């Protein structure tokens, strides 16, 4: 298979700034007919992909002229001359010179904004869920930037492993922040054996790691 | 018992029918060959001469069946001539890679065509390959088929390329044997073609007299003409 | 305008079979090659198969060879993908696409979701994430709904029938080790509105024909 290698994996860029994305091919994409079938796509969150550039440097009809492509052989570049908010999403290169047709792994274009520390909120399980024999504790990191964050659970100061899951939203289109939920799931019996339930958040917008906690009884 | 000249006289009508349906140049060649058989001192001369009629006539009907131009062997283009005229920008490289296998340049298939653009022209090469592949699939007729392919390249829809079709046909008993040795012979040049970025297809097929008259690579009306002429000549040649 | 419109998605047991269709309009379909591409959730794009204009040339990704068949019906402007011997790794959004002049993907459908799993269709349990002082900051409180253990994937969440949109975050679902999915949805509202504004999360899970409306109140 032709292997296509994109770099960087993610690209934070300020509105109005240029962006450059690289796609390298494990073999030459020059076809024997003289053409070079390397193409660029953008997938906005929740949408199907859209073509930007076909055969290295042809802008697809209707695509804004801030998008251009260049290169030859095994080395190709997509450039956004002046990034806009709507350019948030995943950029893919793909080749159709050889079978199988293959894609690069994607570059996530992220919009830069000023640091925003998360607001950390915790939700004890609902009585309705407890009635059923399970207890989910939800920890919410709201409206933070940049994405890097660490969330751990402690129950009476004992670190928890194997019983929590985490989900992150895509970057928000209005304010460019992220939000994250972490859900700790215990049996009802295990839940009612302990007092302190704690979510510990680390983020560079915080002066030190924040522990958000409640006491089961209260 | 029968002298050979006498054998030719008896089959005067079937052979007359034969010469009348063949293409012009094929007809005259078969007519010279027929007189060589009539005027044959030895039964080995007559046999060898009749072998040539069997192949030459069959090719004439293959041409007619497929609406291709019958080409006398003397006027048939080799591979080298095909590369030179159809792909002039690659002939020098076509000469370099054949340094160790120079016989490639002199390979002369029965038909050396190219897609419309002494290489004969055809409107679609892929359609010829399909019609061959279809009958092979439908009547169990043995073919061999090969397509050059640079690396693992895909076909494309935004540009047209030149391409060749190389076809070998035959009328002989070992049908299986003919298509295997034909495709083995051309396999080398197919690989060469992949390395020059030239698109070629190679097809080979054969019929014999045991092939059901509805299943040949030629129209049944031509099958009847061969069976009534060249095949009775062979049977009368052996006996007497 | 060129449009491609896939259908035929849904839920298939492993080993099962399923046929997808793509209806094409706004261009002379029969003159162009057509393609299928797929995308496993939270992953990149993966080419599936190509079929030439006159169906003479067909290519397959190695991971579908011998299981998937691509075909077309030119008089009916329709492209087909027959899937057999399906595996959970075939779970993906499937897109048909065409270059309309080349082998690149110039035009794409909206996609159809194929889930390969033996889990049973199941509506979600919906639990409130109630506002409290542990979820208040300044003049703002957060609240939400936990949408637990539904299958297959497609679930929509709105708040107050879609009237509340500001500050809503609905998180991507997580495939649990049980084979079911779970997500939460949250919203931040003015703390002054707690006690005077009612907050209902509207949870719609069409695959199971279940709708839950859960009011979220301070406890
Ligand atoms: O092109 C062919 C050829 C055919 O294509 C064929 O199918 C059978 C056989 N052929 N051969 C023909 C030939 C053609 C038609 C009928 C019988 C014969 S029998 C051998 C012979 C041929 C030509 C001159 C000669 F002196 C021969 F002894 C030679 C094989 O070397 C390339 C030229 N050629
Ligand atoms: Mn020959
Ligand atoms: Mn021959």
């Amino acid at each position: 298979q032709i292997v296509l290698s994109q770099s960087p994996l993610s690209l934070p860029v300020s509105l109005g700034d240029q962006a450059s994305i690289s796609c390298r091919s494990s073999q030459s994409l020059l076809h024997s007919n003289g053409n070079t079938y390397l193409h660029w796509y953008l997938q906005k969150p929740g949408q199907s992909p859209k073509l930007l550039i076909y055969k290295v440097s042809n802008r697809f009809s209707g695509v804004p002229d801030r998008f251009s492509g260049s290169g030859s052989g095994t080395d190709f570049t997509l450039k956004i001359s002046r990034v806009e908010a709507e350019d948030l999403g995943v950029y893919f290169c793909s080749q159709s010179t050889h079978v199988p047709y293959t894609f690069g792994g994607g570059t996530k274009l992220e919009i830069k904004r000023t640091v925003a520390a998360p607001s950390v909120f915790i939700f004890p399980p609902s009585d309705e869920q407890l009635k059923s024999g399970t207890a989910s504790v939800v920890c919410l990191l709201n409206n933070f930037y940049p994405r890097e964050a660490k969330v751990q659970w402690k129950v009476d100061n004992a670190l928890q492993s194997g019983n929590s899951q985490e989900s992150v939203t895509e970057q928000d289109s209005k304010d460019s922040t992220y939000s994250l939920s972490s859900t700790l799931t215990l049996s009802k019996a295990d839940y009612e054996k302990h007092k302190v339930y704690a979510c510990e958040v680390t983020h560079q917008g915080l002066s030190s790691p924040v522990t958000k906690s409640f006491n089961r009884g209260e | 018992k029968k002298p050979i000249a006498l054998i030719c006289a008896e089959l005067y009508k079937p052979f007359q029918d034969l010469f009348a349906a063949l293409p012009k140049d094929c007809s005259e060649e078969c007519q010279t060959l027929f007189e060589d058989i009539r005027n044959s001192e030895s039964h080995a001369s007559a046999w060898s001469s009749a072998l040539r009629i069997k192949g030459v006539a069959y090719e004439g009907f293959f041409s007619l069946t497929n609406s291709w131009r019958y080409i006398p062997e003397d006027l048939k283009p080799t591979l080298g001539m095909a590369i030179q005229t159809v792909f002039p920008d690659k002939f020098e490289k076509f000469l370099e890679r054949t340094h160790l296998h120079p016989e490639y340049r002199d390979f002369t298939p029965d038909y050396l065509m190219c897609r419309s653009r002494a290489v004969q022209e055809v409107s679609s090469v892929s359609a010829v390959v399909d019609r061959f592949k279809s009958k092979s699939s439908e009547k169990g007729r043995p073919i061999r088929q090969e397509e050059s392919r640079p690396k693992t390249e895909s076909m494309q829809e935004d540009i047209e390329v030149d391409e060749l079709l190389i076809v070998e046909v035959g009328y002989q008993t070992d049908i299986e044997g003919k298509v295997i040795s034909d495709i083995e012979k051309w396999k080398g040049v197919v690989n060469l073609m992949s390395h020059l970025g030239i698109k070629v297809n190679v097809l080979t097929c054969a019929d014999n007299s045991q092939t059901p008259r509805t299943d040949w690579w030629i129209d049944e009306k031509y099958v009847r003409l061969l069976l009534n002429s060249i095949s009775y000549l062979f049977k009368e040649l052996l006996e007497n | 305008e060129v449009k491609l419109e896939e259908s035929g998605g849904g839920l298939v047991r492993p080993g099962g079979s399923r046929k997808l269709s793509c209806a094409a309009s706004g261009f002379t379909f029969s003159s162009y090659g057509m393609q299928w591409v797929r995308q496993a959730p939270e992953k990149g794009l993966e080419w599936v198969a190509y079929i030439s204009s006159g169906s003479r040339t067909i290519y397959y990704a190695d991971t579908v060879k011998g299981r998937f068949t691509i075909s077309r019906d030119n008089p009916k402007n329709t492209l087909f993908l027959q899937m057999t011997s399906l595996r959970s790794e075939d779970t993906a959004m499937y897109y048909c696409a065409t270059g309309y002049g080349g082998t690149w993907f110039a035009y794409w459908g909206q996609g159809t979701l194929v889930t390969v799993s033996a889990a049973s269709t199941k509506g979600p349990s919906v639990f409130p994430l109630a506002p409290s002082s542990k979820s208040t900051s300044g003049g703002t409180a957060a609240l939400g709904c936990l949408v637990k253990d539904y299958f297959p994937e497609p679930v929509t969440v709105s708040w107050n029938s879609g009237a509340l949109t500001s500050g809503v975050h609905t998180f991507p679902a997580v495939l649990q080790s049980s084979g079911l999915y779970s997500l939460s949805s949250v919203v931040t509202v003015p703390s002054s509105s707690l006690g005077t504004q009612t907050y209902i999360c509207n949870v719609n899970h069409k695959p199971s024909n279940t709708k839950v409306d859960k009011k979220v109140e301070p406890k």
